[PDB]
């Protein structure tokens, strides 16, 4: 899950295969959005505690 | 519905919303070198999903005046992937070929595309006692164009293109007894031929016969009014089919 | 832009030409700053080992 | 559990997986042989450490206070809450229904405080701390008639001896705990909210038995809790701001993630 | 009144119970039921993969 | 196990089971009997010390840290890796691949530190061992809050007691560890070399809960692995120098063996 | 009779009059990975004769003075055929070797070469707290060699070559453990050992890791009398064996 | 679910896993398989004693 060039994982890239073409009275710029899910293969293992909650003091 | 379409190749996928079908060759679909139509006598490569699989090739502008453009086929993929490792190593090899021509533009556009596969598209010479050389007939991945008047005749090792010959000395308009698609930018955006190994040997070498090559010609201009998007490329992408390569041998 | 909605929009638009990158970000969930806060990514910082096939989406 | 990958070869199809509508609200059901050539994996894997009953079934410290057996600060008093702690309270929040048994397990620690009493020496010290349900008496002072324990929980533990543990029971008036409440208690919506008595659980009340010592000795409880046979209801995403409040949702409006040099860089920032 | 079950392995444990309260017990560990397709595909028509989505 | 010498009478024969060809890489299979004459002895002797799961099967210290109640040093922390000791690390290294559970085991001890404060008087000491997962948040001082241990596995132990243990399962992402590793990291070949995150299994933070007295105490913890369910590939030749290095396989060039006078004499120098 | 023999692979044909049979590794002949073992989930690449069969590298000679060589199995080959051009547009593959090394002198010479393929064969460095550099371990084809006297310790990057720790710091004479044979001049001209596929995953990355390391050391060194043969060369020949790739991607 | 197995000797012994976990068990001592002819013999042809090894 962390950072390890041992265990890298690759790269995904996104390029036009053919240009946005659209008429007039048509705005040219547009928007992709992503999302991301597991597939049913997927499993996980080894539980630790996550870095992205703190605490100075009690609430 | 029957517009739409996947095509899985190795690594690779292609997916279209508008589509034509697919042409398949001659009614017969690539294969593998019988034993019993075979010459050669060493085993066979077959790398199978190294070489089998979609390759992109430069992109090119249709514009509204633009004549055309070829492709030679087994010389267009020579420096693409492990397919161009496999044939500067061998002697010999053979090979069908799927080939997928896109160019997309809105309801506001009009234009149409042949797009045919011709075998052994042997192309004259603008001086008539010297044939042409390879740097004029062989691009790599990049586009040749044609031409829409005449090649002046000088003392040239030049191609005679001119759009309406073909550069073959035909009638363009009588290309369509080779496999073909047109792409019409009102119904379609898209165009799939197949074609299989045609040859008169079983196998044959690659760096000095090419066997196919692709035309992409307009016959009806691109045309669009002000405000509409003014740059449409044609994007060319071949994979091959049943690939096979025998006579290992060192490169070059 | 993330502490905007435009961090999960991607910009396309008609360009000269084509061949031109879109976006690019490297596999690694659980780590890069793109997948580490999705919902997906933060079940996957409280495990050490990950596994098997993820699927992106695009809209 | 996890699932073997099949063995595919080359497709040309009026079969379109890959092409789907995300619009619908349905999350695609593709797999990699739809999309490319694969071979035939067997997997072994196994999804039994993502169990609900592995992830939240860890003890995990929800506080600690200090008490000692000279001058003020004789007892130390909490309500039982899984709040006032970052780590434990997050896992928990996954979840909008949570039902669960206790497990408390005490951590009891005691210093030998500065002073210039001459020839201290301590006995062992013995400690009691106290469970009492939601009403009834409060101690007010060590050395109350509250302390005798006719009826309320308790337990005694002397040093150097392992923690003592208790179970506790799924103790709701509801059929789960909130974790969230979207609404007041008050039938005109005034005074606070977000307030609910679906969570009572009682105070917990901890003091010296004796004074062992001439001189000053302050302990510190820790509390765990270890949540078992678990059943969890309606998930939701994970909390992205830092707590403020034990009582609140109340946040500062944080990013939704860290920035990097572009949109194809491949580094962090 | 022993129960014997199988021990997590890339053999079998005995257990006893030996309290009056449910609550007393140890933890369930072993439990890997499970069923992703409430939250994904809740859909009301049956979505099938090779057909479009939207017709 | 051991085998049955077989009673032999004269040979006068075609046989030739003594002379070889030890160029074939093949060890030879002759018998005390093959060259001369023997009788008929039953062994009843076994090979039961010799295998690998007695071998390694046994408890060695592997570091030891120490920290204090006071001033700078109140926590240690360390790396597990079972190459800091040369004892353990050379029985290992007997085999390229190796695959085992650990069992740890704690011997923590303390020790009172010169002083001139007047009236010490401690208390019982609590020490708390966690243990970190690799990635993950890493304590930066006594009193954080990632010594709350709501999903890192942890241990408390009070003086006076059985040493602590605890069970960790084979952790490496590869099939088997790998003693020795013949490349980089990285693709470029750049870089340390020999590093491999096939072995990674954690770090280990160990404090005190309380300082128990006045006065300055220091605990010393020693680490203690004990392979079991073993698993060994690939036999190796012994190490012949002594290590340097934890990470690396440096080494000074050793002879082959200690000399003797000449090589016909039956004494050793 | 027993002294003879023939190995095909490919196009490749080794044939001895003198040998010692063939060592096959730990009892265990080269095999395609199973799919109950496998974790990579794309179809692999197996090109077959293409990469598997026989490839001689540099000779060097055997003098009377030497002290060994040693070359570093998958980057020995790495720029050599198609073998080399298959581990680089792929991020795996598994192989495993037949190593076959040849070396022939008169009946009136005399030595002895002991010749191992060690598994994971990590080197020291000559200061200690330093590794070695890819420059200094690696050859290409080259052989490295070993040294007779310990490489001074400067600000180095370099092996700390003795033959008599081996590089590792072990004993030489221990290192018969290994799949190994001896070539003694007075019997054999050549040994051949079969290594299998030798890691603890199914399959790696072999521009970055070396599972095996061929080293051919004197243990008894050459000599001859005035009037024989000065030049004795020592040849190594290694094919390939059920070599897969899997992770098709650019070069590099 | 107890196991019995003999002891080690020049009688059997009782032995219950407490645990739901393999890697909580007592290690394996009494696994006496060996095979050296893997290290031993690792030769293509297969030798005979009392015959040549080279022809
Ligand atoms: O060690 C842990 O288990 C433990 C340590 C810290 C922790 N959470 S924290 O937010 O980092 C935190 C940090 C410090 C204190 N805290 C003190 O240190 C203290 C000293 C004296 C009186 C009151 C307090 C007190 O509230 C409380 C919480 C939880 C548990
Ligand atoms: C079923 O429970 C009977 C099986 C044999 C029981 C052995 C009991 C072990 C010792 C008593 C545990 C009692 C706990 C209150
Ligand atoms: C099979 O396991 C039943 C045989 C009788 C069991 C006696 C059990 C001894 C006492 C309980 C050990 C329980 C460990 C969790």
């Amino acid at each position: 899950v962390a950072s390890d060039e041992y265990t890298a994982g690759g790269f995904i890239t996104c390029w036009y295969q053919t240009n946005i073409v659209v008429p007039a009275d048509a705005q040219s710029s547009c928007y992709i959005m992503c999302f991301v899910s597991a597939c049913n293969d997927f499993s996980v293992r080894l539980l630790k505690d996550t870095p992205f909650i703190s605490q100075q003091n009690f609430f | 519905s029957d517009r739409a379409r996947s095509i899985t190749l190795g690594n690779s996928t292609i997916t279209t919303q508008e589509c034509a079908n697919v042409v398949v060759g001659y009614g017969v679909w690539p294969d593998y070198l019988k034993d019993s139509e075979a010459t050669a006598e060493d085993q066979p490569t077959q790398p199978d999903v190294a070489t089998c699989r979609f390759y992109t090739l430069d992109s090119v502008q249709w514009q509204k005046t633009s004549p055309g453009w070829w492709w030679k086929l087994p010389d267009a993929l020579s420096n693409l992937g492990l397919f161009g490792q496999n044939m500067q190593y061998h002697y010999l090899g053979r090979t069908g070929y799927t080939v997928h021509v896109q160019c997309n533009a809105s309801k506001f556009h009009q234009g149409c595309l042949l797009v045919v596969c011709v075998p052994e598209a042997e192309m004259g010479c603008a001086t008539l006692d010297n044939t042409p050389s390879s740097a004029e007939l062989l691009g790599g991945d990049t586009a040749k164009e044609f031409a829409d008047k005449p090649v002046a005749s000088g003392s040239n090792k030049l191609v005679q293109r001119v759009v309406y010959n073909a550069g073959m000395g035909v009638g363009v308009g009588n290309l369509t007894i080779f496999p073909h698609q047109w792409i019409n930018l009102r119904t379609n955006n898209s165009a799939t031929i197949v074609m299989p190994y045609t040859n008169s040997v079983p196998m044959d070498n690659m760096f000095r016969h090419n066997n196919v090559t692709l035309m992409v010609i307009p016959f009806v201009p691109l045309d669009y009014c002000p405000g509409s998007t003014t740059y449409v490329p044609i994007t060319v992408t071949i994979a091959p089919m049943c690939a096979e390569y025998n006579g290992l041998r060192l490169a070059g | 832009k993330v502490n905007s909605m435009e961090a999960y929009q991607i910009p396309v638009r008609s360009n000269e030409g084509s061949g031109t990158q879109v976006f690019g970000f490297p596999l690694q969930p659980g780590y890069s700053s793109v997948f580490s806060r999705t919902l997906l990514g933060e079940i996957l910082n409280y495990y050490t080992h990950w596994s098997g096939s993820i699927k992106l989406t695009f809209m | 559990r996890v699932a073997d990958t099949v063995g595919t070869g080359p497709t040309n199809s009026e079969a379109i997986p890959a092409l789907t509508a995300a619009e619908t609200g349905h999350t695609s059901q593709v797999v990699p042989g739809d999309t490319m050539q694969t071979r035939h994996v067997k997997n072994y894997h196994s999804r039994s450490e993502s169990t609900i009953e592995n992830f939240l079934c860890r003890s995990a410290c929800v506080y600690f206070t200090e008490y000692k057996n000279s001058g003020a600060k004789r007892y130390a008093e909490w309500v039982l809450t899984p709040r006032q702690a970052a780590q434990l309270r997050r896992k928990l929040e996954f979840f909008t229904y949570v039902r669960f048994d206790l497990e408390l397990t005490f951590v009891i620690t005691s210093t030998q405080q500065p002073s210039t009493t001459q020839n201290q020496d301590a006995q062992i010290l013995t400690h009691q701390i106290m469970y009492v349900p939601p009403g009834g008496p409060v101690p007010d002072k060590v050395d109350s008639y509250v302390w005798q324990t006719s009826t309320n929980p308790s337990v005694f533990w002397t040093e150097g001896n392992a923690p003592p543990r208790m179970s506790i029971p799924f103790l709701s008036i509801g059929n789960a705990y909130s974790n969230f409440y979207d609404g007041w208690s008050e039938f005109s919506r005034n005074g606070v909210y977000g307030i609910n008595t679906l969570n009572n659980m009682g105070t917990l009340y901890a003091r010296h038995v004796n004074a062992g010592s001439t001189g000053p000795i302050k302990s510190t409880i820790r509390i765990y809790f270890k949540p078992k046979h678990v059943k969890a209801w309606i998930p939701r995403p994970p909390r992205l701001c830092q707590y403020e409040k034990a009582k609140n949702v109340n946040f500062q409006p944080s990013g939704v993630t860290t920035t990097r040099q572009s949109i194809t860089t491949m580094t962090n920032t | 009144g022993a129960q014997v079950s199988t021990q997590k392995t890339g053999i079998h444990y005995t257990n006893i119970n030996y309290y009056k309260d449910a609550a007393s017990n140890s933890a369930n560990r072993q439990d890997f039921t499970q069923d992703p397709g409430k939250f994904t595909e809740p859909v009301k028509d049956i979505m099938i993969k090779s057909l479009p989505a939207l017709n």
